């Protein structure tokens, strides 16, 4: 019947917990004792970005590691530029509520997110000076959660109906629907090579999708609540989750499981934006009990808190040339630590 | 042009200064309003000013209002000084001083009178004029400030260190024979419209406060009715003695009270002790106007976690 | 010390002997009297208001100033 | 019909397991390798002084 | 001042666009914001039908309605078959919230399970948001609605199916009061909202008088710790 | 995206006119605009500049003060009010469009340009060259040496170069230093120096028959050069 | 009271005069001495017997006498 099916791939779901264990013979920490520790960093904030007036839910540097995208709930998305405090473009929503935003590798596109569930896709380097909506890609049920840009037409949309999706932007339609999850996809994140993608959802789970084709390659359940946040080691091998079980473990891609828990026993706050400083010795992370956390990526241990926002910190961001990390917080204000 | 023993009328002057000796405890009493109007009025200075995102009408009546009682506490060493001795040195710093006290009397009151017409179009207009409060509190906040200095040019204009027999000296305001008669008209003219005006624009918009929080039924109406029944009820007990006693002696010295030398010696026994009622004003406006509220209830404990 | 009340308010102004009386103060109509005020006392303690206004008043001040310069 | 839905979990789980896995010890032993080669790039690592640093004041 | 001529130019755009900011976060925080709660069946399309003034928003409609100069918002959030537990947050700092229940819903089961009365279930979803950490306070302004087709179910059918233990009378005067006062026990939190109920026809025209009745109470209550008197 | 304009006809000495810049087609209000003459003989000046709302006005030295210039943005004209003009004032009058910000393209747009006729400290930038005459397909590389040293403290060497071919209005090439305005194609790329500049030509078409106008944009007057022809 | 059998004087001008005091023949001390405060507030003690310091106190005088 049903449970003689299911009991196929409950043994079948015994074989690859089997496997896993087949691999492990010691972990990171076993194998990275004699390393030094990465030693005491403090970082200062350098600027300030203090234009909107609501909470700000996401930013994205752009890829030329200077301009900086950044959303909030007044409906507004400001454009800021890192450097020398100026908004280049305040681009005035559609719908006030925004749950994320990108910013394109090219570096021509801004995609405002929405709990409307309505990704809708702004072009800046244009003609006629304005900042006008390309197009706006409905086709969600849910709302949506972050939506990263594959190049200037493909741009991959997680959402609150558990579907990843990816659009094309030239014309409206999507071209696969990445289904497989149980829990809504909260956060997803590219690999270098866009290639291939994760997605974390809100079921502890993390499934490592592929943009050709749309299937889940791997799925790693290691956590206990609900997958918050997600990013790429710098190479595309690895991946680090952040949940509200307060602990962001580090994946891997080819020995399929669980490499490090980073906890400490004095947090218990959740994550909301996990991202690898560049080298990858440097997992940030920003904590809703207002800190923003710098972890080391090879050892479990801390290293210098960006303490410093006087609400929550909603996104977190590490220039490509790994320069700085700006935070976005639940007051107002985006403090370029560096 | 004849004889007579006759001498017995007892017209003479008195002169005495009061038992238990008030020079000697006003400077004391003085002092221990000054050092306390210092940490607890500085530190409205700190709260308002350590976090830069509280910038709503009542966030910067809050912020002069705790600056000129501040400025106000500049002058309370010096003019102490005078009440123990008299009068210590030149023209210069009494020009200064009773400009830099005449700036922050009429500041430190027309704002309360400022304050009360902004918690009357908060409460009252919370759905039509609600926008004129924000629009205009920088320009209104100038426009008091500019009236206070106003008011205070008749005190730097007319004022220089006078001497006479049996009193040691202290500065007045007038050259010439009606040095008196036009005092009492220097006197009494901005020392009502610092007082009637705000007393009446006070208790006439506080009033409509009060109408419009007994007719609303929220959890917490309770409380604030026990707020604002306190500040007319502390505001008037901090100027109607000081301009009630300051009223009296002008109908006495024009015609209206019979003179006796012990009734104008209790009088200027009561001013003395009256204007002690007008400077504790400066020490508890931070507590009634500021640290009432659950916002520097608030604001203040978050900064002594962090420090 | 706080507001200068003048040091006198009545007068006295039946006419008497400018010789019967030992000292004299005299005050100007300065930064705090609207009018001249003059205190007049003997050694028997009691001292006197003084309008210069009246007439025979005109004649005592002199009169035992002028007295002063017999002794 | 709700049997059609899991029987693609089975499949699915089919997938699973045919993917070929390193040890997790040479897999954080790459992980190790891209760290400290790229070490010397990361400019939160090494702290650069203002003269290089876009972020001086 | 240490800027190139075009430099110069570009925070002269930065001032122009920090304007166009300022001067218009003091055209939305002027105005109410209203999360509209409630089961999509439980008259929650009614009461959006009493006064509107404003297909692919499939999650979330808001609704402009203005009155008596003061531009509501209405956030009609039906569209999301989704979590409640992440996307909540956003509407914090919310003025007010318009929860909705449809009083004929006592006798009236649920569709999925012959258990569990809608009644109790609107009142499980009711405690769970008048209890939700990002809504302490902000008060809740809750419509009973269907009061005209209510009162003929009563006399008719007995009340007493939903609730275990009432032991009272039958009419629409007593009765309702009850269910009135069992919903405003349900908040833990007791002085820090208020709940202003209120039993609407479907019919009438007085709750968008109501509504600005109840956002007069709660902009007082934001002004009142705001001024510094609560 | 155009902007037609108006006014001139022809004007005796010492009186006024004003010259109406009607810019239909974008959003006005985002875009500084300037005002650049060309005299029938003479290369490029500039002679005004309005930034956006208004807000900041330069002007050269030659029309300091008698010229008035003045933004309307919800009629979406732009007006230029010249009072007791000479006769070294008789040009054709350009209504060009500039947005300021990181990455952007200043002088974009150029309109189409009304004569006006009478009746009888700054950047110099030199071009050493004048009147190449080129065949198409040589790689053909134009100088123009500026006096200061245009790169700033960040960066950016303000030189933009650009392109009039005859008749018509003029159009960009090439803003800040090696960047390539929107819709020019990729034979025009240029490099700098700081004080010695090139553009460089990779093969050339019939259409890059023209003058090449270098122009600094460092600090106001900002002063173009006396181009070089392109000629067969 | 006597007090001052000091000759401290001063020949000033009477437009620095504000009050004068004037002590005849008494039965502490048989002097006779007149006290001025000048207009910055002081004590000098005077002579009746030297003319311009006897006749200035009645210049003082008629510039009071005449109200
Ligand atoms: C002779 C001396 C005593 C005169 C002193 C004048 C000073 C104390 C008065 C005159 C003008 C007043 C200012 C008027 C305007 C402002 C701007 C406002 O945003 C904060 C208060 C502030 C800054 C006031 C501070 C006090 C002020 C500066």
């Amino acid at each position: 019947e049903l449970d003689q099916l299911r009991q196929e791939a409950e043994q079948l779901k015994n074989q690859i917990r089997d496997a896993r264990k087949a691999c492990a013979d010691a972990t990171l920490s076993q194998i990275t004792n004699n390393i030094d520790p990465v030693g005491r960093i403090q970082m200062r904030t350098r600027r300030t970005l203090r234009g909107h007036l609501a909470k700000i839910y996401a930013m994205h540097w752009g890829t030329d590691s200077r301009l900086l995208v950044s959303a909030s709930q007044d409906g507004k998305l400001i454009i800021w530029d890192s450097y020398t405090t100026n908004k280049v473009h305040a681009i005035p929503l559609r719908s006030s509520w925004v749950m994320t935003c990108a910013y394109a590798p090219s570096g021509n596109y801004v995609a405002c997110g929405g709990l409307d569930n309505i990704c809708s896709i702004y072009n800046l380097k244009t003609r006629e000076g304005n900042v006008r909506v390309s197009r706006e890609l409905a086709g969600h049920t849910g709302y949506l959660s972050c939506c990263r840009f594959l190049d200037d037409n493909q741009i991959v949309t997680s959402s609150g109906d558990t579907t990843c999706a990816l659009w094309d932007i030239e014309t409206g339609q999507q071209t696969t629907t990445f289904t497989g999850h149980t829990g809504d996809v909260m956060s997803l994140s590219l690999a270098p090579d866009t290639r291939l993608f994760v997605s974390g959802a809100c079921d502890a789970s993390a499934k490592l999708w592929d943009v050709r084709e749309g299937m889940c390659r791997q799925t790693f359940t290691g956590h206990e609540s609900d997958i918050n946040a997600i990013c790429f080691f710098p190479n595309g091998n690895a991946f680090a989750t952040g949940s509200d079980d307060a602990t962001c473990r580090l994946f891997d891609l080819r020995a399929d499981q669980e490499l490090m828990t980073y906890s400490h026993d004095n947090i218990i706050c959740g994550i909301t934006s996990v991202s690898f400083s560049k080298s990858g010795r440097l997992l940030l992370a920003g904590y809703d009990d207002f800190n923003c956390n710098v972890w080391d990526a090879l050892k479990a241990d801390r290293a210098g808190v960006l303490a410093g926002h006087d609400n929550r910190v909603s996104c977190l961001g590490v220039t490509d040339d790994g320069m700085a990390v700006a935070t976005g917080s639940w007051d107002s204000f985006l403090k370029i630590w560096n | 042009s004849s004889t007579l023993p006759p001498f017995l009328l007892d017209a003479a002057p008195c002169e005495p200064e009061s038992l238990e000796i008030n020079k000697y405890f006003v400077v004391i009493i003085y002092a221990l309003v000054f050092l306390l109007s210092l940490l607890g009025n500085s530190l409205v200075m700190l709260v308002i000013l350590y976090s830069r995102v509280g910038r709503s009408v009542t966030d910067v009546y809050l912020l002069n209002l705790a600056l000129a009682d501040l400025l106000f506490a500049l002058t309370l060493p010096i003019w102490a000084a005078s009440k123990v001795n008299g009068w210590i040195f030149g023209t210069f710093l009494c020009k200064v001083v009773s400009l830099l006290k005449e700036v922050n009397f009429y500041s430190g009151i027309l704002l309360l009178a400022c304050i009360s017409v902004d918690r009357y179009l908060a409460i009252v207009h919370a759905t039509r004029t609600l926008t004129q409060k924000r629009y205009l509190v920088k320009f209104i906040c100038l426009s008091i400030w500019g009236l206070s200095l106003l008011l205070a040019l008749p005190v730097l204009l007319f004022r220089r260190t006078v001497y006479s027999s049996n009193v040691s000296p202290a500065c007045y305001e007038d050259m010439g024979n009606n040095t008196a008669n036009w005092r009492m008209l220097l006197r009494i003219l901005p020392q009502s419209f610092g007082f009637i005006v705000p007393l009446l624009i006070m208790l006439f918009c506080y009033g409509f406060t009060l109408r419009t929080l007994f007719k609303a039924h929220m959890g917490q109406k309770h409380r604030a009715m026990r707020v604002i029944f306190a500040v007319v009820l502390i505001f008037l007990l901090c100027w109607l003695p000081y301009n009630l006693v300051l009223l009296a002696d002008t109908l006495m010295r024009t015609q209206v009270i019979q003179e006796t030398c012990e009734r104008r010696n209790h009088i200027d026994r009561a001013l003395d002790a009256t204007e002690i009622l007008g400077i504790l004003h400066s020490c508890l406006n931070p507590l009634i106007y500021a640290f009432i509220g659950q916002k520097f209830r608030h604001g203040l404990l978050k900064i002594l976690a962090i420090h | 010390a706080k507001e200068l009340r003048c040091q006198c308010i009545k007068t006295y102004s039946k006419p008497f002997h400018p010789k019967f009386i030992k000292e004299l103060r005299v005050i100007e109509s300065g930064p705090h009297c609207a009018n001249t005020e003059i205190i007049v006392k003997l050694s028997d303690g009691r001292e006197l208001c003084l309008d210069p206004k009246e007439n025979w008043v005109q004649r005592v001040v002199e009169k035992f100033l002028k007295r002063a310069e017999n002794s | 019909a709700s049997i059609a839905q899991a029987r693609k979990l089975v499949e699915q789980l089919k997938m699973e397991a045919n993917i070929d896995r390193i040890k997790v010890s040479k897999a954080a032993a790459d992980l190790m390798a891209y760290c400290e080669a790229h070490a010397k790039e990361d400019p939160l690592l090494t702290p650069v002084p203002a003269s290089e640093n876009p972020f001086r004041e | 001042c240490t800027l190139s001529a075009e430099d110069k130019a570009a925070v002269e755009r930065s001032k122009m666009i920090d304007r166009n900011l300022r001067e218009d976060g003091e055209k939305a925080a002027r105005e109410v914001k209203l999360l509209l709660l409630g089961a999509g069946e439980s008259g929650k399309s009614t009461i959006v039908k009493q006064m509107k003034i404003i297909v692919k928003t499939t999650g979330i409609v808001e609704t402009h309605f203005t009155f008596k100069d003061l531009h509501f918002k209405m956030f009609d959030v039906g569209g999301q078959r989704s979590e409640r537990k992440k996307w909540i947050h956003c509407f914090e700092g919310v003025t007010a919230i318009i929860f909705c229940v449809a009083l004929s819903d006592y006798d009236l089961v649920l569709a999925e399970d012959e258990e569990m009365n809608r009644m109790h279930e609107s009142m499980k979803l009711f405690d769970s948001i008048c209890n939700n950490k990002w809504f302490t306070d902000t008060s809740i302004i809750l419509f009973l609605n269907k009061k005209d087709l209510f009162e003929e179910k009563i006399k008719k059918s007995p009340l007493t199916i939903c609730y275990p233990e009432y032991a009272g009378s039958n009419t629409y005067e007593e009765a309702a009061a009850y269910i009135q006062c069992q919903f405003e026990d349900l908040n833990k939190r007791k002085d820090t909202k208020e709940i202003y109920t209120h039993f609407t026809c479907a019919t009438d025209t007085k709750n968008v008088q109501f509504v600005f009745d109840a956002v007069t109470d709660v902009i007082i209550k934001n002004n009142l710790k705001d001024c510094g008197l609560f | 995206v155009q902007l037609v304009e108006s006014g001139g006809g022809l004007v005796q000495p010492g009186g006024s006119r004003k010259l109406s810049c009607s810019a239909s087609g974008f959003a006005f209000s985002s875009f500084g605009m300037h005002w650049v003459r060309q005299a029938p003989e003479k290369g490029l000046e500039w002679v005004a500049y309005i930034s956006s709302g208004s807000g900041t006005i330069y002007y050269a030295d030659t029309v300091k003060g008698r010229f008035t210039i003045s933004r309307d943005d919800p009629k979406n004209t732009l007006f230029l009010q010249m009072t007791s003009l000479r006769s070294e004032d008789t040009a054709m009058y350009y209504c060009v469009r500039s947005i300021y910000y990181y990455g952007s393209s200043p002088f974009d747009f150029w309109g189409q340009g009304t004569t006006l006729t009478v009746s009888s400290s700054d950047i110099v930038m030199t071009q050493a060259t004048s009147s190449v005459p080129v065949t198409p397909g040589e790689s053909v590389s134009i100088s123009c040496r500026s006096s200061k040293s245009l790169l700033h403290s960040n960066g950016n060497t303000y030189l933009y170069w650009f392109l009039q071919r005859p008749g018509q209005s003029p159009q960009l090439l090439i803003y800040r230093m090696s960047n390539l305005a929107s819709g020019v194609p990729d034979r025009f790329s240029g490099s700098g120096s700081g004080t010695a500049f090139t553009l460089t030509i990779s093969r050339l078409e019939a259409e890059d028959v023209g003058v090449y106008y270098c122009m600094q944009h460092l600090e106001y007057p900002l002063t173009f050069g006396a181009g070089t022809k392109l000629e067969l």
